[PDB]
C-alpha cells in the first residue's frame, strides 16, 4: 500500500475501483432477486452470508485505507500530506454517503430474522462505480465499445428490476390465480424476464390483465417502458454518434466538395486530384485540417506541440543552427501545413518566391527534365526568398514534388517582419546565402 | 392601489395559485363531463371546488387589470392606462368569455350537462406562462422539461380515455367487443374501474403497443386509425424530445470528450513524446475538475459591456486587492485593466519566460504558485504566490543595466498555475494618460537593476 | 405574355394545377384497386377527370410560355422560351402524361415535380413553416397509408375474396359488401401494418408471408422516417430557445464557480428575464449575414428612420447620410439605474437615444438637470475637443444606438455644413457649462 | 507485377472479390441451415464453392503483390510486399480461411467466411466513389437488415430442428405434412418470423419450452439492439439528405421571423422574399469559401479557374501577364449577388473593392436622371481608380460615378489591401491598370 494513493497512473488503484464496482455490483443486482424470488433458502444461506460478509469488509476497506488516500489538487499545487488528505476526504460528499451506506443494518437480522430490505444502504455507494465508469473510459482507446457495452448491461438491468418487481406482484396476487400472474411451470426468473422484456420493450402478446392491481401494473409498466426504450434509443445513437461524428463529419465534408464539384461541371482530372486529396488526407493525417484544432487550444500547449513536432527538423538542417530560440519559437508555432499530390509543381522556374518550404514527410525533386538533386524528409529548399523585396528574384530551378508530399509553408514577408528584430540571425542567413 | 411587477416573485406564486385550478379545470372538467358517475357521487366537492376556481378566476381578472408593463424603459403604474391597456387586448375578450355565469345554466338545465362550464378551459394562455416561466427560474431545466412534457402527454391520455369512453357510452355498452363492456356487471360497474380500464385502452393505442380488442363497427374501425395516427405523432414526439433531453444533458460532455479524442489523434499521428502525451492528458482533466473548459471571453460575448465589466469586478478585483504595487495606482487604470485581462492557464513543470529572451507580456497570478529558478535545474530563488505579478519592465524599453528588456530568469510554474496575461500592445494602447504606471514601473527598473 | 416564374400569378397557378395532381395520385390508386368506387360514380369521375386532362393541356401551355433568367433578366423571346422548354425531359413528361377500367390513365401521375414545386414555394412564402411541415408530413404518410390499403385490396382479389383468413372476407355477405366497410377496412389493415403494431389476423400462404414481410420492412423504413422529421421538427422548433438556455446556463455556471454577489447574479437574472419577456433573443448581426448590402440597408432605414424622425438635431443629413449611417449603426440596451459615461472618463462613442428615458446628474447626485427622452440624442461633445463632461444615467430599460469614432470621421465628408453647425452647438454646451 | 490500390483495377477486383465474400456469407449458410436445400441442389453449389475457393486462392495471390504508401510514395519491391504482407494479421485471416476441409453438412464450410474486411473494404470504397453517397450509405444499412433477418430465420429454423419438428406451437410445424414440406415455404415462414421477432412486433406463437424462452429474450434482445443500431443510424442518414435545404428553410425563416416581429413593411418584404427565392431557384446559395476552406491553394484555385474560365478570359490586359498572378487573384476573389436597381457605386463613397462582372449586366448612370452611358456585360470591371488611390488627376479619392443594375447581376468583390499585397510582387500590371485610370481621369 502506498502513502497516497492518485488517480491517473495507478493501476492499482484500478482494480480496487473495480473490486469495489463488483462487490457494488453484487448488491446492487442482488438484493432484489434476494428480496423477491425464493433463493434465500437455508441451504444457500452460508453462501449468501458470506457474499455479504466479502462485500462489507471491501466497502469498509475502501472506507479506511482506500479512499483517505487519494490525492487532490487545492489552490493549484497536489496535496500529499495524509492528515489534510484524510481532513480533505472526510469532508466531502463520498464520505457522507460512504458512511450512510456502511450503516450495519446486518443487526437487524436477530430483530426481525432474515431480510435483505435490511440490506438496501449498500445501494447508495454509486460514486464508486461512475469514477470506474470515469476511469476506464479514461484510459481505454476504443471507449465507444465499453459504452456500447455500459448501454446494454443498464437495459439488462432494468428488465432484471422489472423481473423482480413482476414477481412480486404474481406473489400478492397469488402464483396461478387469474391469467396474467406468473403460473408456474418453468424457471421462475426465466419466465418473469421473457414477461419484462415484453413488456419494457413494449411488444406485448402476454396475456391480458384481468383485475384492478394487474391493469394499473400493466399501464404504469407500458408507460415506463415507452421512455425506457426511447432512453434506449437516445443512448445508443448518442454514443454510436460520438463514435463515428469525425469520420462523418470528414465524409460530409468530402461529399458537400464532390457536390460543389459537379454542380459547377469541373473536369475528371480535377475531381480526380481533389478525391486523391481526400483519400490521402485520411489515410495519412485522419482529420479535415490541423490548424481548426490547434487553435482551439492556449497558446502555450499550441507551442510545446509546435516545438515538440517540428524541433527535430528545424535542428536537422544545418542552415538554421545560427538563428535564435525566439525565432525558432515564433516560426515554429506560425508555419502552415500543406499537401501536395505527386506530379505537381511547387515552384515552377520563372515565378517569383514567396515562400520557404520546410519538408517533412514527403519526397521532392529539383529538375529542365533531368533530375539534379532529391531531397529526403527533413530538408529545406526555398532559401532564395529570403533578400526578395516584393518580386526580387525568380525560382531558378523545376522543383516537382515527386511522392504524396507534405511541404511546410513558411511566407517571405512574415519571416521578413519577424527578422527585423534579429540582425544577427539576418546577418548570418545572408552570410550562408553569400 | 400597488401595481404588480410582473417580473416579481409574488407575480411568480400569483401564477402558481392561477395555475393549480386551470390544470384542475381541464383534467377533472373533462373528467366530469365525460363519466356523469364522478359527476354524480362527488357533486358537494365539485360545488365547493368549482366556486374555489370561479373565485380564483374572478381574481385572475382583478390581478390581470393591475399588472403593469414596459414602455419606453419605465414601468406603468397609471391604473386608468392599464385598464385600457387591458380593455384593448383579447386576453379580455377571452376573459369575459371564461367568466360567463353559467350558474344559471347550471340551475336551468338540472345538472346532467357539466358541458356548460367548458368554457373555463379558455385561460390556457395562463397556464402556458406558468410553464414558460418555470422553465426559466428553475435549476433543473432538463427535469421541468421532462415533467412538462409528462404532464402534456398525461394530460393527451387523460382526455383520449374520456373520449373512448364517451364514445362507448354512445354506442351502448358491451354491444360488441371493441367498446366498454356490459356495464351492469358489478365488476364492469366500479368507478375506478370505468377510468382505470379506459386509461389502459388509451395508453396501449397512443403508445401503438395496441392489445386492445379488435373494432367492429365502421367508426370504431375510423376512431382506432385516427387515434393510431395521433398515437405515432405522440410516439415519435416523446422519443424525439427524450432524445434532445439526452442530448441536452451531456452535450458539454461530448464535446469535452470529443476534443479530447481529437487531440489524442492529432498526438498520435504526429508522434509527440509520451510525457507530452500525459501531460495535456493531465491537463484537460485539470480543466474539466475545474469547472473551467470554456474560455471567459467566450463565455461574456453575449453581455452588455458595463455588466462584463462588473463580471470582470466580481472575479478579478478581490485578488487584485492583494497586489503590492496598485496602491500608488487609481481606480481608471484598476478598471481599464480589469477589461484588459484575459486568463490563461499553465502546466506544472512549465516555463513562462526563460532567460535571456524579448518577452512583451506581463502576468498577474491567480491561484497559482510560481518560482524564479536557475538554468542548473530546482534552485528556486524566491517563490511567488497569488497577489504578485512580473514581466513588467520588458514593455516600456528602458535601461539602466547591461540587458535592455531581456527576460532575466527563468520563471517556471510549481503546480497548476493560472496567470492573467497583460501583452505590450494593448496595455500600451489602453494606458497613455496615466504616469502613476510610469512611475511605479521606473522604481520597478531601478530596483531590479539594484538586485541585478 | 409571358408568365413571371417568382411572382404571385405563379403560384396562383401552382395551386390550381397541384389539386388535379393530388387528385390523380390518390383517387387513381383508389379507383384502380377497388373497381366499384370507379363503377359507381362514372360520370363524377368522367368529368373530373376532362377536368383534370384539361388543366394538364393548360399547364404544358404554360410551361411553354413560362420564361427563365439568362444574363440575370426576364426572357421575352417566346420561341426562345418554346426551345429552352422543348429541350428539358420535363416537357418530354408532359407529353408523356397527356398520352390519351381507369388502370389505363395511369400515366397522369407523372406530374408530379409540379405537386413538389408547389409544396416547396409554399414552404418558402408562408408564415407558418413548421405547421406547414406538419402538413406535409402528414399528407404524405397518409399518401402511403392509402396506397398501402389500396395495395391490399387488391392483393385480397388477386387471391381471393374469403378464402383464407388473412385475406379481405367473402363480399357476397353484405356485412363485408359495402363499399365504405371495405375501404374502411383496408385503411384499418394498413395503418396497422404500417405502424408496425401487428393486430391484423395472421398470413396463411406464401405470397402473403411474403408481403407482410416486406411491408413491416417498409413499416419500420416509414415508422424511422417519421420519427426522424418530428425529431428534426421538434429540434429546429426549440433550437432558439435551447441555445438562449444554454447561454443562461454557461452564465449560471460559471458564476457559480466564480462565487457571484447576490445583487450582481439578481440584476443578470433580471436582464436574462427582460430580454425573455421583451424578445430581444434575435441577434440582428448574427441573423442578418444571409442578404446583400442594399437589403441589409433597407430594413434597417426602416427602423432606424422610425428612430431618426422622432430626433431633432441631426436630421440635417439626408440619403446618403443616413445610408451610411444605418448601416454601421449598433443597438445596446442598458440596464435601469446604469451610467452611459461619467466624468473623468474619455469619450469615444455617440448614441441615438430610441425607446429609453435617461437623465444627467451631478457628481454621486441625483438631480435631474435635462432628462433624455425620444427626441434627442447626446454624446458628440467629448469626441472633438479632454474627459466626457458630466455623469449619465439611466431610468429604466434604456436602449442605445452606439456610434464609433470610425463612423463620424467618415460621416465629415459628406454633408460637412451640418456637422460643422452641430459641433458649433458642441462649443455652445461647452462655452455654457464652463 | 504490382496493383495500385487507389486504381480501377483494384476497384474491379475488389468487386469480383466481394461478390463470392457475400454469396458464402448469406447463400452458403442459407444452404447449410436447410440441409434438403444442399440436397436438391448439390452440383450446383460444389460448383459455385469450387468457383469462390479459386478466387479466394487469387485473392491471397493478389493481396500478395498490392502496393502501399511509404514516404508517400509507392513501394514496388515484391519482395518487401510480401514480407509487409506476411507480417499482418490480415494475411492469418487468408490463411485460414482457405483450408481443405471438404458434401454432407456444410457446418464444416465455414472458415470461408472470415473474409469479411475484403466486404467492408468494398463497401466503403464504393462509398466514397459512387455519386449518390447517402443512398447507397441507406443501401448498405438495409442490406445489413436483410443480412440480420436471413441469418435468423436460418438459426430459428435450425433451433427447431434441433427441438423437433411439431412438436410445440412456437417451433416450425410437422415436415411430412405436404403443405409445411415445401422447401420455399420453409424459408419463408422462417423469414416471417424472424421479420416479426427482429422488428419487436411479436405476434409470433409464444415459447413453451424454456429453450425456446430463452431464445425468444436474447432474439428480442438482439432485435431491439440491433435495429435501434442500425435503423436509428436511417433516420440520421435521412436528416443528411435532407441538411441542405433544411439549413436554407432555417435561414428563411429566422429572416421571416425577424420581420414578422419588427413589422416591416409588404414591398420590402416581397422584395426579400423574391430574393432568396432567386438564390435557391439559382441554387447559388452554397458558400464557396466555407465550403472549401480545408482544400490548399493550389486545389481551391484550379477549382476556381475551372469554374470561372469562361467569364474570366475575357480580360484585355491582365490576361498573359502571368497566369499565377491570375491564379492568386481568383484564389483571392470573393462573390457577392446584387438586385436589380441597386447601386454598385455612388458619387462621393470611400472605395474599397474591385468589381468583375460575371453574369450579369450593369449600366454607368447619370448623378441625378437615369441614363445608361454604357451597359457593361460579363468580363469587364470597374471600380479601380478609388482602390488605386494615384497622383496627378482629379484626385477625388472616392467613387467617381453611378453604377445601378438593370438586372440580376453577380460580381466578384475583391478588397483593396487585398489587390494591394497581391501586387506588390507584381508592379506590371499595376502600372498598365494605373495607365488605364489616368486614360479614365483624362477623359472625364
Ligand atoms: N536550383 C536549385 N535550388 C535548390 C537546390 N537545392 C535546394 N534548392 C532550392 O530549390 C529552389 C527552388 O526555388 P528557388 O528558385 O526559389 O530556389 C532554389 C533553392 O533555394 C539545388 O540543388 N538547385
Ligand atoms: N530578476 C528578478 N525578477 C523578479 C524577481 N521577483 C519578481 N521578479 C520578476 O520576475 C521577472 C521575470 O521577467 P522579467 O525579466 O521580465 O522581469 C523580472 C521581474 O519583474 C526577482 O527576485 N528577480
Ligand atoms: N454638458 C452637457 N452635455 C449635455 C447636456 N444635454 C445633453 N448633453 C450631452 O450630454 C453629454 C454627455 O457626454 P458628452 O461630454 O460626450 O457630451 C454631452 C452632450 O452631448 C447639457 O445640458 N450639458
Ligand atoms: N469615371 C468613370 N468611370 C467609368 C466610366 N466608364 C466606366 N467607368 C467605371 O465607373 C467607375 C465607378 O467607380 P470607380 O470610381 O471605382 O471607377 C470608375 C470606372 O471604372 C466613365 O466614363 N467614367
Ligand atoms: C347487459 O346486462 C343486462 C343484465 O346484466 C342484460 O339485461 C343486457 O341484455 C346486457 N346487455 C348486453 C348488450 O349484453
Ligand atoms: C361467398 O358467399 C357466396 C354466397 O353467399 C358463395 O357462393 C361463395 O362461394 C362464397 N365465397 C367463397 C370464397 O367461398
Ligand atoms: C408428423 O406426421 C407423421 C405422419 O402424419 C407422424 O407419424 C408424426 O408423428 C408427426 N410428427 C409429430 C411431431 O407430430
Amino acid at each position: 500500500l502506498p502513502n497516497s494513493i492518485d488517480s491517473y497512473t495507478d493501476r492499482l488503484y484500478l482494480l480496487w475501483l473495480l473490486l469495489v464496482t463488483l462487490a457494488y455490483n453484487w448488491n446492487c443486482c442482488f438484493i432484489p432477486l434476494r428480496l423477491v424470488f425464493p433463493y434465500q433458502t437455508a441451504d444457500n444461506i452460508h453462501y449468501w452470508l458470506i457474499a455479504d460478509i466479502i462485500c462489507d469488509i471491501i466497502y469498509l476497506y475502501d472506507m479506511l485505507f482506500i479512499q483517505p488516500r487519494l490525492q487532490f489538487v487545492r489552490g493549484g499545487d497536489i496535496i500529499v500530506d495524509s492528515n489534510e488528505l484524510r481532513k480533505h476526504y472526510r469532508t466531502s460528499t463520498k464520505f457522507q454517503l460512504d458512511v450512510a451506506s456502511i450503516i450495519p443494518f446486518d443487526i437487524c437480522y436477530l430483530f426481525f430474522g432474515f431480510n435483505p430490505m435490511f440490506r438496501a444502504n449498500r445501494m447508495l455507494k454509486y460514486t464508486s462505480f461512475f469514477e470506474f465508469n470515469h476511469h476506464l473510459e479514461s484510459i481505454m482507446d476504443k471507449a465507444y465499445i465499453y459504452r456500447v457495452i455500459r448501454t446494454t448491461g443498464y437495459l439488462l438491468f432494468i428488465l432484471h428490476i422489472n423481473a423482480c418487481v413482476y414477481y412480486w406482484a404474481s406473489n400478492y396476487e397469488g402464483i396461478g390465480t387469474t391469467r396474467w400472474v406468473y403460473d408456474g411451470e418453468g424457471n421462475e426468473y426465466l419466465r418473469c424476464y421473457y414477461w419484462a422484456v415484453r413488456t419494457l420493450i413494449t411488444i406485448g402478446g402476454l396475456p391480458e390483465p384481468q383485475t384492478l392491481f394487474e391493469i394499473v401494473f400493466q399501464l404504469l409498466n407500458f408507460f415506463s417502458g415507452v421512455f425506457v426504450f426511447s432512453s434506449l434509443i437516445g443512448q445508443m445513437r448518442d454514443v454510436i454518434g460520438a463514435a463515428t461524428a469525425n469520420q462523418n463529419y470528414f465524409r460530409a465534408c468530402m461529399d458537400d466538395t464532390i457536390a460543389y464539384m459537379n454542380n459547377y461541371s469541373i473536369p475528371k482530372l480535377v475531381q480526380k486530384r481533389v478525391r486523391t486529396w481526400y483519400e490521402y488526407t485520411w489515410d495519412s493525417q485522419r482529420m479535415l485540417d490541423e490548424s481548426d484544432l490547434l487553435k482551439t487550444l492556449p497558446t502555450t500547449v499550441q507551442l510545446a506541440l509546435a516545438i515538440d513536432v517540428n524541433f527535430s527538423i528545424i535542428s536537422k538542417v544545418d542552415l538554421f543552427k545560427g538563428c535564435d530560440t525566439q525565432m525558432i519559437y515564433d516560426m515554429l508555432l506560425r508555419l502552415k501545413s500543406v499537401l501536395y499530390l505527386p506530379g505537381d509543381f511547387v515552384c515552377k522556374k520563372g515565378e517569383i518566391g514567396k515562400e520557404m518550404y520546410i519538408i517533412k514527410h514527403g519526397e521532392v525533386q529539383v529538375l529542365g527534365t533531368k533530375v539534379l538533386v532529391t531531397l529526403k524528409a527533413g530538408s529545406v529548399f526555398g532559401e532564395i526568398s529570403l533578400l526578395a523585396a516584393g518580386g526580387g528574384n525568380r525560382r531558378t530551378a523545376n522543383v516537382v514534388a515527386h511522392g504524396f508530399a507534405n511541404l511546410l509553408t513558411l511566407d517571405k514577408k512574415t519571416l521578413q517582419e519577424i527578422l527585423v528584430h534579429y540582425p544577427d540571425s539576418e546577418r548570418i542567413l545572408m552570410k550562408k546565402a553569400r | 392601489a400597488i401595481v404588480v411587477d410582473p417580473s416579481s416573485n409574488l407575480y411568480y406564486r400569483w401564477l402558481t395559485a392561477i395555475a393549480l385550478p386551470v390544470f384542475y379545470n381541464w383534467y377533472l372538467l373533462i373528467c366530469r363531463a365525460c363519466f356523469d358517475e364522478l359527476q354524480s357521487e362527488y357533486l358537494m366537492l365539485w360545488l365547493v371546488l368549482d366556486y374555489s376556481a370561479d373565485v380564483l378566476y374572478v381574481l385572475d381578472v382583478l390581478v390581470r387589470a393591475r399588472t403593469g408593463f414596459l414602455e419606453q424603459g419605465l414601468m406603468v403604474s397609471d391604473t386608468n392606462r392599464l385598464w385600457q391597456h387591458y380593455k384593448t387586448t383579447t386576453q379580455f375578450k377571452l376573459d369575459v368569455l371564461s367568466l360567463v355565469p353559467t350558474d344559471l345554466a347550471y340551475l336551468k338545465v338540472g345538472t346532467n350537462y357539466p358541458e356548460v362550464r367548458f368554457n373555463r378551459l379558455l385561460k390556457f394562455s395562463r397556464l402556458f406562462e406558468f410553464f414558460d416561466r418555470t422553465e426559466t427560474r428553475t435549476n433543473y431545466p432538463n427535469m421541468f422539461r421532462i415533467g412538462n412534457l409528462v404532464l402534456y402527454i398525461l394530460i393527451i391520455i387523460h382526455w383520449n380515455a374520456c373520449i373512448y369512453f364517451a364514445i362507448s357510452k354512445f354506442i351502448g355498452f358491451g354491444t360488441d367487443s371493441w367498446v366498454y363492456p356490459n356495464i351492469s356487471i358489478p365488476e364492469h360497474g366500479r368507478l375506478s374501474r370505468k377510468y382505470i380500464y379506459s386509461l389502459y385502452w388509451s395508453t396501449l393505442t397512443l403508445t401503438t403497443i395496441g392489445e386492445t380488442p379488435p373494432p367492429v363497427k365502421d367508426e370504431e374501425y375510423l376512431f382506432v386509425v385516427v387515434d393510431f395516427l395521433v398515437g405515432v405523432l405522440i410516439f415519435a414526439t416523446i422519443v424525439g424530445n427524450v432524445g434532445s433531453m439526452i442530448s441536452n444533458m451531456n452535450a458539454s460532455r461530448a464535446e469535452f470528450q470529443a476534443k479530447i479524442d481529437s487531440i489524442k489523434q492529432y498526438m498520435q499521428f504526429r508522434k509527440v513524446t509520451k510525457d507530452l502525451e500525459t501531460r495535456v492528458i493531465r491537463w484537460f482533466d485539470y480543466l474539466w475538475a475545474n469547472k473551467k473548459t470554456v474560455d471567459e471571453k467566450e463565455v461574456l460575448k453575449s453581455l452588455p459591456d458595463k455588466l462584463k465589466a462588473e463580471i470582470a469586478i466580481n472575479v478579478h478585483l478581490d485578488t487584485l486587492k492583494k497586489v503590492r504595487i496598485f496602491q500608488d495606482c487609481e481606480a481608471g487604470l484598476l478598471v481599464e485593466l480589469v477589461l484588459k485581462l484575459r486568463p490563461t492557464v499553465f502546466s506544472p513543470g512549465d516555463y513562462i519566460c526563460k532567460k535571456g529572451d524579448i518577452g512583451k507580456e506581463m502576468y498577474i497570478i491567480n491561484e497559482g504558485k510560481l518560482a524564479v529558478v536557475a538554468d542548473d535545474g530546482v534552485t528556486q530563488f524566491v517563490v511567488l504566490s497569488d497577489g504578485s505579478y512580473f514581466g513588467e519592465i520588458s514593455i516600456l524599453n528602458i535601461k539602466g543595466s547591461k540587458s535592455g528588456n531581456r527576460r532575466t530568469a527563468n520563471i517556471r510554474s510549481i503546480g497548476y498555475s493560472d496567470l492573467f496575461c497583460l501583452s505590450k500592445d494593448d496595455l500600451m494602447e489602453a494606458l497613455t494618460e496615466y504616469p502613476e504606471a510610469k512611475k511605479a514601473l521606473e522604481e520597478k527598473g531601478r530596483q531590479i537593476l539594484m538586485k541585478d
